[PDB]
């Protein structure tokens, strides 16, 4: 189970926002994806965390860093933009032993 | 970075017809079947598990025992292709594609499936001689929810009773009790929308 927290986030034009994904059982041979909302409730990975390191889709404004205790991740919006308003939300990915796509609820980023 | 795309997000489907639905990936050269995964799956339901280069037909979940297949000659190309055969109103719902190929990602998939109220059975019922009031039944299955109209030979519109139950296909049966004479053309509609569609057949009256 992934949480995803806070569930609504405001916050000025040009200042970060931060996120957290917390995770009950991670292991480190699974992907953590940060992913975006479309207007049709599409998916759309912004970044992407896996073998130890965080990288971006296209905007590297899209940061996760993995905490100290590991089961938690910080995803940062750097530097936000109006545009940047919307529903976010984390996934896991598993390949081993099973096939799993993991989601945690919606989170809503007001950039004002 | 890896990305899987979608051509279509959402995908409306005559009900008992066939559905292939795509999720697109980047394959520059020819495709490295070692290092390919497609899993397709709807509300943590195993359908598709194409692993090492070859589909497991072992993880698979029973209700897809026979009507689900992956179109491999597509894959060279870069389409995760999922064709079901004979779609039922179970089969509407999301659906999810995961890819592995060098980097992995999932996309969501929604399926609608409309039945249409073509198969309209109908009957014509003396119910007094004398004043010769007579019942006129339309009945048809469908989805969604269809209301029915009456009208006349003069396309006046008239008062019936419609019953609407499942069957979850909805049973739609309506009832018109009326006077009338022998060679009197009556017409029932089914209307229903998602889209919209207007069915229509035609009862006559005969002799007595």
């Amino acid at each position: 189970s992934l949480t995803f927290y806070p569930a609504w986030l405001t916050v000025s034009e040009g200042a970060n926002a931060t996120f957290t994904c917390s995770l009950s059982n991670w292991s480190e041979d699974l992907m953590l994806n940060w992913n975006r909302l479309s207007p049709s409730n599409q998916t759309e990975k912004q970044a992407a965390f896996s073998n130890g390191l965080s990288q971006p889709v296209q905007d590297a404004r899209f940061q996760i860093i993995q905490l100290p205790n590991r089961h938690d991740f910080h995803m940062n919006i750097l530097d936000t933009r109006r545009n940047d308003s919307g529903i976010y939300l984390c996934g896991a990915i598993s390949l081993h032993p099973k096939l799993k796509i993991e989601e945690s609820p919606g989170a809503e980023l007001v950039v004002t | 970075m890896f990305t899987v795309t979608v051509p279509k997000d959402l995908y409306v489907v005559e009900y008992g017809s066939n559905m292939t639905i795509e999720c697109k990936f980047p394959v520059e050269k020819q495709l490295d079947l070692a290092a390919l995964i497609v899993y397709w799956e709807m509300e943590d339901k195993n359908i598709i598990q194409f692993v090492h280069g070859e589909e497991d037909l072992k993880v698979q979940h029973s209700s897809y025992r026979q009507r689900a297949r992956l179109l491999k000659d597509q894959l060279s190309l870069g389409n995760a292709a999922l064709q079901i055969t004979d779609v039922k109103l179970q089969d509407a719902g999301v659906y999810r594609c995961m890819i592995s190929y060098g980097g992995a990602d999932y996309k969501r998939i929604t399926v609608k499936v409309n039945a249409p109220y073509n198969k309209i059975n109908q009957r014509i019922l003396v119910v007094d001689p004398v004043t010769s009031e007579h019942e006129l039944t339309c009945q048809a299955e469908g989805y969604p929810k269809a209301e029915v109209i009456w009208t006349s030979s003069d396309h006046q519109v008239l008062s019936g009773k419609t019953t609407t139950t499942n069957s979850k296909l909805f049973n739609v049966t309506s009832t018109l009790r009326i006077n009338t004479t022998t060679n009197e053309i009556f017409y029932c509609t089914f209307r229903r929308l998602d889209p919209e569609e207007n069915h229509t057949a035609e009862l006559v009256i005969p002799e007595l």
